[PDB]
């Protein structure tokens, strides 16, 4: 399975911090270069809230990929399908629902 | 005792389980129950439920918030009763508070119905003032699922709907009485309506049962009668003569 | 029933959906709705809204604060009604509370207009006092966007319906179609529901303006049709041949 | 003893954090491998609340294993019995109850 | 694209931190020099709030420059147009709006 089809909660953080080449000694003249070709691949701090029964399915999805094996995902932010990778996906199992805190880092390959 | 009609609330009794079986099984019997008599006033606990957020970033039409029912709680039941320390039933209540176990208690209404909760005493009070009876005030916090009266009700759908009209002649300025068999083996819990198929010659009035068919104009008139949402229905015929 | 003039608010009824179609589509039709009777009082929902800050540093006229509208809630609808635990509608209400689903419920005003909301039960209480009928108090937290009465600002009122059925022979293994004419000036905002009489001679199937009668058994079968709230109706007769 | 019979009340934290081998190439490309051979182990941040008389039994059970050694436990997350080890189990005493906080780590052994 | 048109709501932080050469002598005496030749550049801790549809445009503008490159901006502090660069621009998504937080660093270039 190659598509994350679950829904994320309202408050989701998107961090960019692009990669550039910076040369500046002290506080003198500065030079900046775009460095690589795929400058910024962003990062989404995704949070989900799902019934206790579907927690097993969600963790099976996240566990099968297991850090490697990026999967397709359409963020609700720019609505463009991308390839992402997750590595932590902590979870908290309340009385009736479980919350997932995962980090999706977009990739190219 | 009619559980399908409003009741006046005078005659409500409060009991505490002192047996060892399952109180929710047969609450209607006061065998293993101790009566808490002389109740000045009662206030049953309120069944509440928290909410969980149900808004999702991928949703369309996000202008309006959405939520969902969370975890249910059976509230706190309060009651003030006459202070008689030396009578058993109040000493049992004091022991219940002192050792603080979870115990069952039921409320009997003048309907033949009963509401049995299960909880522990959380407050014990007193009110001393001259010119009126000393009152002991108690509060109980309920735990787990209660067994409400609606859980102990019943329904019957024995398919016993029938329309018995006169199906005879009628003249101007008169009326005819119809009948509906509301006994699917006796007990029923459904409603019905009746309306003429033309509403141009004879009218119909659904007055407590007695469909009153009124011959405003002559002719053969058909009146459907449908019970419930359309589970059963029939058609009555009335022949209004010229004279 | 004039909706452009103030009304006194007496006779306002409350209904809960029990069908499967769109509840916002045809709220004027009381077909798939269960009525909660003996409503002591009713406080409707309060459509509110939150405010986002709209003041920026570069803006001129920084002396006065500015805001903007955000996500609008649908509020909570509370009501208390006479407690009848043995009557269907209160059992359905308690099942709605226990299951926790989000259902639709409409309020019909003495105006011809209807306000239908969607929500879940968040509170179930009860007041037990002598000399006063026991009342059940319910609170429903609304979700999503409701369907206000200002949305249905056209209402053609119909006032017309008729049937042109086949009323011909029906053979075993085959079914006939019964024509319905429902064009009183074309524009219509009403529905109907057709049923059989004995459910043995022939059976009816109605879905989308079409009525199909299949001749399970021979003889003469009667089919009554009732439209909308029950103002209009019709009757048809179908003959089924054994051979 | 082999089985953990006590129950966890509040909603635990179930952390996966699988170990992967990741190489970051130049203009946006990368290379990922699952590093290991048998999945990730996953750890539970568990907390018990017990009567003051039963805290001694729980302490004896948690101390017999003593950091090493594994016991069976069926987490209220996937309902699949697993072998776990506990290594800290802090405990806070109160007037009538004792609250244990512990970290259960799943082990293949 | 050259000019930044969006507006900053809350009250930013304008940090100067000039670079100086300081030598501390013995009994209370010292020796200070301005180290550099052209003033201090100052940095603005800026936050935007935007509707969920214009967030894509703002992201495109901030990603085109990509950490390097400079854009013109007239801060609501001194009303003097300056050249600035942005390198992080974290963003938090919500139900109807998106909140951007960023650090604009003034550059001579």
């Amino acid at each position: 399975m190659k598509t994350f089809r679950w829904k994320v909660k309202p408050g989701m953080d998107v961090a960019s911090v692009p990669s550039v080449r910076k040369v500046r000694f002290g506080d003198g003249y500065s030079q900046r270069a775009p460095a690589g070709l795929n400058a910024n691949l962003k990062t989404y701090s995704v949070t989900l809230s799902v019934p206790r029964e579907e927690a097993t399915v969600l963790e099976s999805f996240l566990e099968e990929h297991g850090g490697w094996k990026s999967f397709l995902w359409t963020p609700p932010y720019e609505w463009r399908q991308i390839k992402v990778t997750c590595a932590k996906w902590s979870s908290r199992v309340s009385m009736l629902r479980v919350e997932f805190s995962a980090e999706f880092e977009q990739v190219v390959n | 005792p009619n559980p399908t009609m409003p009741v006046k609330g005078a005659g409500t009794t409060l009991w505490v389980y002192k047996g060892s079986g399952d109180p929710y099984a047969n609450p209607l019997s006061d065998v293993d129950w101790s009566r808490l008599a002389k109740v000045k006033d009662l206030t049953p606990g309120e069944l509440t439920a928290e909410s969980y957020d149900d808004s999702y970033l991928d949703d369309e039409d996000a202008d309006w918030t959405a939520t969902g029912q969370g975890q249910k709680s059976a509230g706190d039941t309060s009651f003030t009763l006459a202070w008689m320390p030396g009578e058993q039933g109040q000493q049992a209540l004091l022991a219940w508070f002192n050792e603080g176990d979870t115990r069952a208690y039921k409320i009997r209404f003048p309907n033949g119905t009963v509401d049995v909760f299960r909880g522990w005493v959380s407050s014990i009070g007193k009110a001393v003032t001259a010119k009126e009876v000393i009152t002991r005030t108690v509060k109980v916090t309920n735990v787990g699922r209660p067994s409400m009266a609606e859980d102990r009700s019943t329904v019957t759908a024995a398919t016993g709907m029938t329309v018995t009209p006169a199906s005879t002649s009628v003249v101007k300025g008169q009326s005819t009485t119809l009948t509906v068999a509301f006994q699917p083996e006796g007990v029923t819990d459904k409603s019905f309506r009746a309306v003429s198929a033309d509403k141009t010659k004879a009218t119909v009035s659904v007055s407590g049962m007695t469909i009153t068919v009124n011959g405003v104009a002559a002719g053969k008139v058909n009146i459907p009668v449908v019970s419930g949402n359309g589970e059963f229905a029939a058609v009555a015929e009335i022949t209004v003569t010229a004279s």
